[PDB]
RNA sequence: UCUGAUGGAGGAUCGAGUUGAUACUGACGUGCAAAUCGUUCAUUUCAAUCACGUUUAGGGGCGAAAGACUAAUCGAAAAG
RNA sequence: GAGAACUUUGAAGACUGAAGUGGAGAAGGGUUUCUUGUCAACUGUGAUUGAACAAGAGUUAGCCGCUCCUAAGGGAUAGCUGAAAAGUGUUUAAAGGGGUCCCCGUCUCAAAAGGGAAACAGGUUGAUAUUCCUGUGCCAAUAGUAUUAUGAGUUAGAUGGUAACAUAUAUAUAAAUGAACUCCUUUACAUAGGCUUUACACUCGGGGUGCGUUUUCUUUGCACUUUACCUUUAUAACAAACCUUGGAAUCAAUUUACUUGGAGAAGAGGUUCGUUGAACUCAAUUCAAAAAUUUGUUUUGUAGCAAUAGUAAUUCGUAAUUAUCCGAAGUGGUAAGGACUAUCCUUGAAAAAAGGAGGGAACGGCUUUGUGCUUUGCUACUCUUAAUACUUGUAUGAGCGUACCAACAACCGCAUCAGGUCUCCAAGGUUAACAGCCUCUGGUUAAAUAGAAAAAAGUAGGUAAGGGAAGUCGGCAAAAUAGAUCCGUAACUUCGGGAAAAGGAUUGGCUCUGAGGACAUUAAUGUUAACUCAGAACUGAAACGGACAAGGGGAAUCCGACUGUUUAAUUAAAACAUAGCAUUGUGAAAAGCCACAACUGGUAUUAACACAAUGUGAUUUCUGCCCAGUGCUUUG
RNA sequence: UUAUCCAUUUAUAGGGAUGAAUU
């Protein structure tokens, strides 16, 4: 056979991200002594659109403290942030929507976004539009905090890691039915060459394990093992179960 | 009707190659490349256009006289007057509130 | 063509057997509406300026 | 006069796509193209600019909101719990 | 090309060391109207004259170092 | 084309110069000839 | 709730051009042509079309998928 | 000319028909260009022709481009891999510049359509022209010192306006102090829709000039009647924004549309930008009222460029004189600008380069104490533009492209091949129309041939009595109306459609009638413009979308929901895609999927409303039983 | 925690009670 479409993706030739008009990586402020011991407030000056993602991005201007001047940061905007608002980031920042706090400093039950799954990696979890994590527990010894991620998983993160208070904006996007293939085309034109799909069952056996036959069927179980090699992992990969869920 | 042709080596109607037909004293209709219209300079805060300042492309702006690049006030050329007025009041009033917050302490 | 245009001015070659475009293609209904609206608005402004109508009456009309 | 009995703004789609799909897209394009109340100026003039950005035509100030409405109930309740404390 | 209107400035430009020539143009209109154009390094300066008398005194009153060019 | 580089133009001139016949005085004591339409320079 | 205007939406309609290629299974089939010609036909605000630049190279690429295309060469190019 | 259907000239008949064998370019070609020769071969007939052959010649730039910037991206450095070859390109980097210790920082290439310093007209050759000539400009650069001169400022930096903001007019609006350090702006950006302004285009009427028609008619038909860049061009006008005053419900202002207002509307008075580029008495000028300089009335000037050029005429030795080049409009074709509205699960480059600001480091001149610092007597003193003189190495303007074709014979198709091949301009008539058909300017009358005859047969078409699909696998092919206006329009339906359903009527010419606007005077009367509708008489071999152009409809079944895509050269489909639906993996740098020999990488500028892997295939209504088998998967 | 590995940065301040802001 020949190399299948999934295998060709990792070569990264035409499957690199279409990132020409992206405005920059969304990271919150690198850890500073000001953040560690007190608070620092920067004002949000614009709320812009990043073509790849659905969530809006806030341009937050902070005043530099090691030298005279200003620094601009690209944050994922939580819903409710407005231009001219002052965001406060640090250990002593108050608990309000938009502020960046250590997760150990928030009361249990709050909703957060821009979660650092390790302290200082300047923001790695809960970033897609409309998402939010819930702080569901704080360790008695401090230094640990348990949160519920938008997938529903419970994760334990050290209590010094930071997150925005609130919910990342542009929520409910998924609710709109993409009416047509053209809207899908425009959606993926600014993300990736992943569209249209073409079913493997409509292919020839040379290019897909599903291809071939006189009737367009799979012909072998579509649940493939986790150890299956690259050209083989094609169906439902390591499926614990299959079919409609019931609860 | 007299028909024309490009004269400036760019034979495509890109935005930098817009043309305008003129009638010459020799009685023929020729074509002249028009300069691109330049955007207005805008306020640093509200982003609206600043008045009293010409709107020339950088090359023309470099040759423009100093009088019509600036406005004789405070920021005047980078900040609009309304934004400057708000900035004056904010600067004075917020220090006054800081002082009254000090004096209330005891 | 000048003689033909004089005849057309007298209204002489415009019967329904001489029309190939639609009514709107021959005389844009949007342009007709705009012309009428500008005429009426101009008249109302003249009346209000010359004080032949009260300001409220002008607004209602 | 009344130009459509029920299809409303979805008349732009003609007969294409299902009636249920058209109805569902109507129910949210209605609120996507609505004008919301700007709490900063009190004038109902904030419209959606991009998917999550809402700009007031008067203040020129823009806020981050829902994809199709200025606020979303999840974030509305979330903010309310914080304000309670 | 520039047009100068008062006599004082035109004479002053003529007296400059830079100016090289004066162009005298005369032509009928309906009465002969004329115009005198000083050729300086930068610009050609023109003054028009409806008045035959003013025009006929001024070119003479101008000093003869710079060269005459009569176009008519 | 009308737009050329210096080396390309010099090469064209060299080809034109070499496309000339054998001098008559020499012939009284050429095969490598080309026509612009038949065989292209390719260079 | 109804009527008249206004307004100018839409992978809306007709249709030249462009982009293609339904039929005559027309011509031609020692052609004008190793795919053309005629009439007919599809297509024209969008998943639209074109140019140049640029990236992906052979058990590899690229594929809205026909084993299609990758210089008249493809169920494994071409050159030695 | 030896020789002429296909060389040249004149005459005629025609064609192309501004979507052009018309003008300009790119790619590609490379001398095919031009002049003079010229015919062995080639120019599929001829050939005196030629893109053939031969000899000479021809391409002129500070302003047109490249050159510079950065993009998708390429190469290289440091490493690190690898036997190397090579692969990757900050992954333990001590990796030029700025001011005077500190601050910044990989290099390089990549656009002749992106960004970008600055040019126009007239003329000129056999062949080049925004390149030459003439005239007029513009851009950039212009070292040090000293003399002058131009201007400001000062006894270390000017002044007007309440404000929006304005002010340097010297030959030339040059100078309105300003460091470090900063913060912005310009460059700089999508699509759709209409509305509007301007230029160009087209057209109408008047005047002049020339030509044409002239059996008859015709105050007639045609041609010319022009005006570049530059002068911050000055002004004028206008869409906007802003300022002052003002203080809004009986809400008002206002757009085609909606837009806007106690966060300050209307009214009134202003400021600015942007459009444009002599508009407006614009400038100078004549004449009267304001006072120790304003407001009205006139002359001039195509505002300067500028008439000196150009065009069309009349003459004169054969190179000169002459006269004109000015009065009012309409349509909306093209382009650009403006102010707007709308759309996106799509938000539509960057840098070179330039500018503005915040901040306030440094500070007169002659001489002198002592050690850059307090000091003493005196005041006319600093910046800016230009020129000159001397020193500085020679103290302006580099290099390259520039002919010609661009297909019709200059390109690629083995060719002088009916193929292919990117961009700009774009007249009149009819018309919805850049359609078709005919025409003006420009171009052509050429095609690997001609003459004659004219049967069969072929091919590309026309027309056919009566019948009307009986033909045929099959209505294949052809025919049938087909524009516009008025009327009428079913089942079904996702209520949007179906629909131009179906199906009727009318349509020419001529002579009239009615309706639809703008502009001024003391409720009243004149001047003047578009083609657009509606109606009526008459008229004709009953014909009129007269040519051109231009749906056949209907009742049903199958398949695919739809728009879309595809086997370049036998299959365009019911196949693929699709939205919708569902399932699966994955909480992350010890993750999922994938690349790689290694090192390292893609997704990823990513983070579950995400990415990856599958199946089904709009909507509607449903999606039953089986975990024995085989897979996959979970615990011990 | 010193090997080894990961993350972030301009390797930019030791632990407890919508004006600018630098010489």
């Amino acid at each position: 056979g020949r190399v299948i479409r999934g295998q060709r993706k990792g070569r990264g030739s035409i499957f690199k991200s279409h990132n020409h008009h992206r405005k920059g990586a969304a990271k919150l402020r690198h850890l500073d002594y000001c953040e560690k011991k007190g608070y620092i407030k920067g004002l949000v000056k614009d709320i812009i659109h990043d073509p790849g993602r659905g969530a809006p991005l806030a341009k937050v201007i902070f005043k530099r403290t090691e030298k005279y001047g200003k620094k601009e940061e690209l944050i994922i905007a939580s819903e409710g942030m407005f231009t001219g608002q002052y965001i406060s980031c640090g250990t002593k920042a108050p608990l309000s929507v938009g502020n960046i706090l250590p997760i150990g400093k928030m009361p249990e039950g709050t909703l957060i976004c821009n979660l650092e799954h390790r302290t200082g990696n300047r923001g790695t979890l809960v970033k897609a539009s409309g998402c939010y994590a819930t702080v569901v527990g704080q360790s008695e010894d401090g230094k640990k905090t348990k949160v519920r991620l938008p997938s529903g998983a419970k994760k334990t993160i050290d209590a010094k890691a930071r997150a925005m208070v609130g919910v990342v904006g542009a929520g409910g996007r998924i609710d709109k039915p993409i009416l047509k293939a053209g809207v899908a085309h425009h959606k993926y034109r600014v993300k990736r060459n992943c569209w249209p799909k073409v079913r493997g069952v409509a292919m020839n056996p040379v290019e897909h394990p599903h291809g071939g036959g006189n009737h367009q069927h799979i012909g072998h179980p579509s649940t493939v093992s986790r150890s299956a090699p690259a050209g083989q992992k094609v169906g439902l990969i390591a499926a614990r179960r299959t079919g409609l869920l019931r609860g | 009707a007299q028909r024309v042709h490009y004269r400036r080596h760019n034979h495509y109607n890109t935005k930098s190659n817009k043309v305008r037909p003129v009638r010459t004293p020799g009685g023929k209709l020729t074509i002249h490349v028009v300069k691109k219209k330049a955007g207005k300079p805008k306020c640093a805060d509200c982003k609206t256009a600043i008045q009293g300042v010409k709107a020339l492309r950088p090359a023309d702006n470099y040759r423009a006289r100093r009088k019509n690049r600036t406005v004789a006030r405070a920021y005047g050329g980078s900040i609009c007057a309304r934004c400057i007025r708000e900035r004056i009041m904010r600067a004075f009033l917020f220090e006054e509130q800081k002082c009254v917050r000090q004096v209330l302490k005891e | 063509v000048r003689l033909y245009k004089l005849a057309k001015r007298k209204g002489r070659h415009m019967g329904i057997g001489k029309r190939k475009g639609t009514k709107n293609a021959r005389t844009n209904q949007k342009t007709l509406w705009i012309k009428r609206q500008r005429v009426l608005r101009r008249l109302l402004k003249r009346l209000r300026d010359s004080k032949k109508v009260d300001r409220h009456l002008y607004h209602s009309f | 006069s009344r130009r459509t009995k029920k299809v409303g703004l979805t008349g732009k789609y003609g007969t294409r796509y299902g009636s249920s799909l058209r109805k569902q897209i109507k129910k949210i394009e209605l609120m996507q193209h609505a004008k919301y109340l700007c709490t900063f100026c009190g004038k109902t003039a904030t419209k959606r600019t991009c998917v999550g950005i809402w700009k007031c035509k008067k203040c020129k100030r823009k806020v981050c909101g829902g994809a199709w409405s200025l606020t979303t109930p999840a974030a509305v309740a979330a903010k309310s719990t914080i304000i309670r404390l | 090309p520039k047009q100068i209107t008062d006599i004082r400035k035109f004479l002053k430009i003529s007296r400059k060391p830079d100016t090289t020539a004066v162009i005298i143009m005369k032509k009928k209109s309906k009465t002969v109207i004329t115009k005198l154009k000083l050729r300086t390094k930068k610009y050609l300066y023109t003054m028009v004259f409806a008045d035959r008398k003013k025009a006929e005194r001024i070119e003479n009153s101008l000093l003869p170092s710079l060269k005459r060019i009569y176009y008519p | 084309g009308s737009i050329k580089r210096f080396r390309l133009k010099q090469r064209l001139g060299k080809c034109r110069r070499q496309n000339r016949p054998v001098p008559h005085w020499y012939r009284l004591k050429n095969t490598k000839r080309r026509h612009w339409r038949r065989t292209k320079l390719g260079l």
